């Protein structure tokens, strides 16, 4: 049995809580695969890897294992 | 069982990961005569279909079960 | 015909009805106030009201000491939960010692529970699906429904599903003219076979035929279930069994011990305190015999301290053969039997004696005619006088090599120059030490 | 509730005291130590206040001298909803968590969090259920007729609700409870109709249910880590959570209580055999006691300038200064023969055993002689000897015939001194052979 | 009511704006120069310009240290990072100690990033998607107490809310610049559709539908190390159950924390992001191995490492996993060369009565004049932590006896009944078996 | 970059001339003369490229400049030369053997160069219309690309078709295509189409509208080293090793395999090798079993220049019982060089206490660093190194500019060096720790 304050006020976001807001600056806005900042670094992968889309980094590292 | 009392979001969310429709699609299998449905009778191609039959086989027939 | 091995001649205690110990009965000889004390142990589990009473049998080798505990556990009987153990199992790699010591004391007290189970079974005569609407939208099945038509004996029923228990039998594979078996409890499903309504004789795949089930397709049977806590706990903590995703992923990836909290204990003692309530289960407490206990160090006794005195634990029986020696995981702390001094005043120590020439004599007497050998009597002199000088172990393993020399001389009785020649041929630990000792190069 | 077949400290109900904190010579299953009874009542006050956090008490005595049976008085007398931590010293040096790691958990496991709410549930009898099914299933009707003794209704139902009974069978006659918001449905039983069994309920069909609810600190801590699941309160392989996901439940629990939404419930954490632990362990102990949200802790131990484990030098009670210096210590003492009579008349009424006056006389002597679990051990034992004989109560010679079969620690380390041949040394030296 | 537990009567360094100390003030009593010391180094840290400055504060035990370094740690402020830690800590059995270390280095250098938060509620009116079979646009009608406001919608947007099960007349949340969709339930104008639901009911926000606000977000740079070294992979923003495989910690290499200081640079020269280096302390240094103590000596000299403060109370002791190093405060000399260290002195009688009164008003106890000149007797001859932890029995035995002031019956109650650890020690040695 | 005021940040190279002469204060270094010509000698050895396999040995009292020795090294060095820099103590893991640690720092030190070109065409989405033959078969697609100056109309294939429609663009989003290899990107969206949407998605992005010219030409340089392409070939998705280190004991048939086709690669003229130095700072404490490593993997084409640093007397290699000097075993002093520095004057210590004054912003009056010159002679240099920093805040406390003489003596009096620690230590015993435990924290007997 769990209360619903804590499930409330630490899982789920409202007004009053950033979880969505540092999840959004954790994942996104942060993330050294995103081609908007770090470009190099994802055509220096592209070259190592033959991969034949930028973004497929960028998918890879935010998809947990299972649905890979 | 995690009970939550009072809140649907609880009941929602666990029956999601419970019983997830991709993975849960995955480890089984559609039946002919639906495939049959959705392909010719609906126009849905193949390389659309949800991914299917990726359930380890077991040894015999014996093992496919604890009875 | 049978095949024996350093036991099996032993069959219980042999004691009377008010206690006392014949001489010679039980496979036994001698060790009369030894037997009479597992006997009132024995008493005492039986009583089935105390927790965590703990005696130590000690003494040197080859005394008697593995056949007193396994006497206990014969004169106990089968449905007592008897778990033997080695002071070395408990190092493990997977896990610490302390749950592999707490996990070994769960195992050791049983519960038998009368479940009822509610039972759908018949042969299946037909299987049609219903599609869904949007079958790419993304969330819900493909389908919607399946329906099952069952047929058994004076009855036919038809039935309607979801896809999770369709996925379940088609995880099965089952066919129309099959004979099923889906058990309401769990969502499992068991396919028994082809019907043998139809032919039989066209098959490739070594299937087996089965009448129709007797009765209505819809049961309520009662099973009686003898199972044990840990059971219990390891099905908690690694969920199987279930249709959902997370209990049936969990029956693919490979098993590992952990380290069970104390919370899910509680919380199964709670629903087994729940089911002895309504008057379905009962406990049956059993014992924990850990041999060689020397072996262990000062990290499981102190542990040992602690799980002696919860209001669960069984009857634990330990076995040493040390007379003074140093607690392994320490240097200065000496105490006898190689048990520290805050457990073994816990203890009830049973003392164990050596034995005559009588009782080496009618020992090895009672180990021929088991094996189904055919001794004379000065063979049977010689080899009392050979255990008395070097050890009874010695003259009971060299009964075998005697039989094969007189067997391959074309002879059933065993004599003086058989003994002669297996003494010739095979070795002691005093002569090989003696050879050891006048050598050259390290022998 | 709460099945157990008899403990070794089973007759203890908890501390025998008045309202001044006075022990009184033989309350609650407790015999003597007045003294260390009245300390172990202050540190209940202390604990009962709340107000006091990170305080360290030493339990410290020669074995078998009521050191394990004064905590188990304090955690009956705490009462329940105060968490009660007890562990081992041996317990915490695992293969997937760090020694601070464990001790971490241990402590973070003791300080619970109370919090009350509100919710509305419907219980009743069911009298009568209606489904009517179209051929294409479109839509599903209903209606469903339930009452208590006082009250009676009838409801209409909607598509999901159908459902759900529907899945979970409920018939006429049962007695279930139905949760509006969440849809769960739980069959209480069968009401009274023979044709398990609960009575009907009374009052009210809706009614308003406050359940106070106590949550520790670590289950927080385990579910606010998004790398687990709460399935790891069970299993047990939370894996070493990090640093970084305390400080925010910390920021939560003090922004509740400032709130008004939560209470903070700090508890016992007991470590019985302190001794065992290493120099590391104390080394974040003196840190971890320091902390706003620490329990009270409690250790016992028994050893007395010993060798303290990780290093090469000897401390008092196997502990190092420093930590000694942040303790308070609680010493208990040897047990007089009159105590050990009442000790025993206690051990063995709690094992409904009917024992004469010179057996209980023969015991105490022999307890006086060797010791006093010893003594508390031969009581069971000859009770069986003494249904061997098929009479109830048990005599002198039952207790000399117990006394016979089986061994001290004196008598059998005469045994082996004296035969000091047939057993095997620290040499690894002996002599199986009989004659010669 | 409130928790006092061994501290917080400590609020700050008690100094004025001059630099130098007043006897008493901010719960401190003596200790000029230690104090004036910290408050040296706390001007350092606020200049924000070096990086791997180390000090080492050293004495006899029951002196102040990490009452120093708390008094430190409340003199910056919340808004600065600091990092305590206990020597033992470094030693995990899921990677090297070298892992954990360079992990507690990096824990201690913060960002502060302003954003906002703009949150869309209310009870749903309409729900039109449209397509050109891929949908182009949704617009969704959303009304409150105060009025109703309609929008636009993006598809992804369109396929959460469809993941929810939102249909006409729920309450739902939506947050416009993550993105993230919450259900709140049902309104209750629909309550009576039905007798029995499963469905809850809720009623309307009485406030606005459109809510703006700014915040401010506090990272470290482990964290944005943490976040990008995930190995099973990114997980969801709600699961109840936890993965399939367990993650555990990892040996983080260079590459990533490099891309990472490159990302926070660039970010830092858009003026986004503000840099706050931050404090680690290190309570009882003497435990930590001599591998440990060489990869300090190599992680401080790096372009990016906190103000490191260190504790110890030992004389000349052999470093842990060496044979025949005798070195002050178990520090090999090595260590010893990068530090700088402040002492810190013993106390007097009166400053030791002084610490007692105070720590006695701090618990809301009254003390009589003679209890507490006992006490101080008491604490001068046993330790100065015996008498402050003997207050609290005091009170108790003086509740009990239905009264508010101590008084020395109390006190010889409470020594009677507690022992200290000579007292101990001299009933250990006279005695037969163990105790 | 992202950096603060190291221990040695004003060092930037080797202060050598032409003719590898020091110069006596250039370019951050002071001094210690034969060792930065020695030093000047292994950087030009590295630079030629054509000499494998040789291990270096610095070796010197403590703070006298050998890992500022290293820092010059590596700061002389240029770019896209691999340097990597490990302490002795990183190699003791509990998920890779020693030797495997050793082997992956021994081939993150030698990379190899690869040039490509690029043909970029980066704009805005005008309009996408999919067009399809009646078999189905054939695709083709009427793409619209527009940057800010002008827009052009490009047919795709098939293939663009399916790699567009995986990802989907929206008429309006920015990506960019290669010409020659056919890589496909989306930047994000626009900021011209912010403002219609009304809310923003949970995986969108704004970009600005790329400007000039449509169709661009680059080339690119990158350098890879061998252990990349180890972490690579090894798994089927291997970059997630590269960034989270969980490679785990890499096999030695992949290894043989990429060294064959590198000697083939630069045979065909495609890579070139570049090699570089592997740094092993405080290298006295590896065990026996890593020095026999060592010495193994000193004679192998593929191997780097080794550079070790010790500061040792006489003491015990680990792993053992003797005693050895520098802490190594004489096998392994054999295969070496050692480059021998000495503890400095006064006007070095001089000339390094002023830079490091001009590099943290302090100003000094000539008494106060005469002062600090004097104590950094009787004391160490680190010392006053510190006694710098701490006595700017003290001066600046004193609402004032320059660093005095009052200020410096206040920043003496309140931190001790370790003479003076040494001394209270010893003359007050009885109140510390000792070696058994033993304390009086009593302050009355
Ligand atoms: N009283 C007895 N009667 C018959 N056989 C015995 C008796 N005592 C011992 N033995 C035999 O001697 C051997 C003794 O070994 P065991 O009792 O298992 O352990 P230990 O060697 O420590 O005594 C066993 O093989 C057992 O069969
Ligand atoms: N004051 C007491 N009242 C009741 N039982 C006691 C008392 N003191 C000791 N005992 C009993 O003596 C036995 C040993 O005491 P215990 O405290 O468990 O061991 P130790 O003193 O070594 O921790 C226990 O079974 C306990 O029930
Ligand atoms: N100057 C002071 N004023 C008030 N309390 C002090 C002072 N110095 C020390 N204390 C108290 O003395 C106790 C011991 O100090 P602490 O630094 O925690 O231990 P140690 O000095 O052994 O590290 C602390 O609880 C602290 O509150
Ligand atoms: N030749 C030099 N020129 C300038 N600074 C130096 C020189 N030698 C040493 N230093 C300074 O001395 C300090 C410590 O010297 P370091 O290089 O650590 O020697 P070691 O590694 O032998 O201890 C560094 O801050 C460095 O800046």
């Amino acid at each position: 049995s769990l209360p619903r304050l804590i499930y409330e006020d630490l899982i789920l976001p409202n007004y009053n809580n950033d979880v969505d807001i540092a999840n959004k600056l954790k994942n996104v806005k942060f993330n050294i695969f995103n081609p908007s900042t770090n470009y190099e670094l994802c055509l220096f992968l592209s070259k190592l890897t033959g991969e034949p889309s930028l973004n497929e980094f960028f998918r890879v590292s935010t998809t947990p294992l299972l649905k890979r | 069982t995690i009970e939550v009392l009072g809140s649907s979001h609880v009941t929602n969310s666990i029956n999601n990961e419970l019983f997830d429709p991709l993975i849960s699609q995955a480890l089984s299998d559609i039946p002919a005569i639906t495939q049959y449905n959705m392909h010719v009778k609906k126009g849905i191609p193949v390389e659309d279909f949800p991914k299917t039959g990726l359930f380890p086989e077991p040894l015999n027939k014996n093992f496919s079960s604890n009875i | 015909v049978t095949r024996t091995a350093a036991h099996t001649h032993i069959k219980g205690l042999g004691l009377d009805e008010s206690g006392v110990a014949k001489r010679v009965e039980g496979g036994f000889v001698g060790q009369i106030e030894a037997r009479e004390a597992c006997g009132v142990i024995v008493d005492l589990i039986k009583a089935k009201k105390m927790s965590g009473r703990a005696i130590l049998l000690a003494g040197g080798p080859s005394t008697g000491k593995t056949a007193l505990a396994l006497a206990i556990s014969q004169e106990l009987g089968p449905k007592v939960p008897f778990c033997p153990l080695v002071g070395s199992e408990l190092y493990s790699v997977e896990v610490k010692k302390t749950e592999t010591l707490m996990e070994n004391f769960r195992r050791a007290i049983g519960l038998r529970i009368k479940e009822t189970k509610e039972v759908y079974e018949g042969e299946v005569t037909e299987l049609t699906p219903e599609d869904a609407e949007n079958p790419l939208g993304g969330y819900g099945k493909t389908i919607s429904h399946v329906i099952v038509g069952l047929k058994s004996a004076k009855g036919t029923k038809t039935l309607r599903l979801d896809p999770t228990i369709y996925e379940s039998i088609q995880r099965e594979k089952v066919s129309i003219g099959d004979v099923i078996y889906i058990e309401a409890n769990t969502g499992a499903v068991k396919r028994v076979g082809r019907s043998d309504a139809y032919a039989t004789e066209f098959d490739l795949e070594t299937e087996e035929y089965v009448p129709l089930p007797k009765g209505e397709v819809h049961k309520k049977k009662e099973i009686v279930q003898d199972v044990t806590l840990h059971d219990l706990d390891v099905a908690n903590a690694r969920p199987q069994g279930g249709q959902d995703v997370i209990s049936m992923m969990g029956q693919l990836l490979k098993p590992k011990k952990t380290e069970i909290t104390e919370k899910l204990r509680q919380e199964v003692n709670k629903v087994v305190a729940k089911y002895i309530d309504q008057g379905v289960a009962e406990l049956i407490p059993g014992v924990l015999f850990i041999d060689e206990v020397n072996m262990l160090d000062i990290e499981i006794f102190t542990y040992l301290n602690k799980a002696l005195e919860s209001n669960i634990a069984p009857v634990v029986v330990l076995a040493s053969n040390r007379g003074m020696t140093t607690v392994r995981g320490t240097e200065d702390v000496i105490s006898p039997h190689g048990v520290p001094p805050d457990l073994i005043d816990r203890l009830l120590i049973v003392r164990t004696l050596p034995y005559d020439k009588d009782e080496i004599r009618t020992i090895i007497e009672r180990r021929a005619t088991v094996e189904r050998l055919q001794v004379e009597s000065s063979a049977l002199d010689l080899l009392a006088t050979m255990g008395t000088e070097t050890s009874l172990r010695y003259a009971l393993q060299l009964l075998a090599p005697c039989g094969i020399l007189a067997q391959t001389s074309n002879r059933k009785e065993i004599v003086v120059n058989d003994v002669n020649e297996a003494k010739l041929l095979f070795l002691d630990a005093k002569r090989s030490t003696k050879i050891l000792e006048t050598s050259a190069n390290y022998l | 509730k709460s099945l157990s077949l008899i403990a070794a400290h089973s007759h203890i109900t908890g501390l025998g005291l008045d309202e001044n904190l006075q022990p009184r010579p033989t309350s609650e299953g407790m015999v003597g130590q007045l003294q260390a009874r009245r300390a172990a009542g202050v540190i209940l006050k202390m604990v009962q206040n709340g107000t006091i956090a990170g305080r360290a008490v030493l339990v410290a005595g020669p074995p078998s001298t009521g050191k394990t049976a004064l905590a188990m008085g304090v955690s009956q007398s705490l009462g329940k909803d105060v968490p009660f931590t007890a562990i081992a010293g041996s317990e915490i040096f695992s293969l997937e968590l760090s020694k601070t790691e464990a001790l971490t958990q241990a402590f973070r496991k003791s300080i619970g969090i109370k919090i009350k709410e509100e919710t509305e549930l419907i219980e009743g009898e069911v009298v009568e259920i209606q489904i009517d099914r179209s051929i294409t299933g479109g839509h599903k009707q209903g209606k469903l007729t339930i009452k208590t003794t006082d009250m009676e209704t009838i409801y209409e139902l909607g598509n999901k609700m159908i459902d759900g009974l529907t899945k979970e069978k409920v018939l006429a006659g049962d007695v279930i409870s139905i949760d509006k918001a969440s849809g769960k449905i739980t069959k209480l039983g069968r009401s009274f109709a023979r044709s398990r069994f609960v009575q009907c309920p009374e009052g009210e069909l809706q009614k308003r249910k406050t359940v106070v609810h106590t949550v520790s600190l670590h289950e927080i801590d385990v579910i606010n880590s998004r790398t687990q699941g709460f399935l790891a309160l069970f299993t047990g392989d939370t894996g070493e959570i990090r640093s970084e996901v305390r400080d925010q439940i910390n920021t939560k629990v003090a922004e509740w209580k400032e709130e008004g939404k939560a209470e903070i419930v700090p508890g016992v954490l007991f470590i019985d055999e302190v001794h065992m632990l290493d120099i590391e362990c104390f080394s974040f102990i003196n840190r971890a006691l320091e902390d706003e949200f620490a329990p009270i802790v409690m250790m016992a131990t028994n050893r007395g300038v010993s060798k303290t484990r990780g290093t090469n030098y000897k401390s008092p009670h196997g502990l190092p200064l420093d930590l000694l210096d942040r303790s308070i210590i609680i010493t208990t003492k040897s047990y007089n023969e009159q105590e050990i009579k009442t000790i025993l008349s206690i051990r063995a009424q709690e094992e409904e055993v009917e024992l004469s006056s010179d057996a209980l006389d023969l015991l105490t002597k022999t307890g006086v002689e060797t010791s006093l679990r010893y003594s508390s051990n031969l009581i069971s034992v000859a009770q069986q000897i003494a249904m061997k004989r098929k009479n109830n109560t048990v005599e002198v010679e039952d207790v000399k015939r117990a006394y016979l079969l089986f061994l001290d620690s004196a008598r059998s380390v005469k045994y082996v001194q004296e035969n000091e041949s047939q057993y095997i040394d620290d040499q690894g030296n002996v002599q199986i052979s009989i004659a010669k």
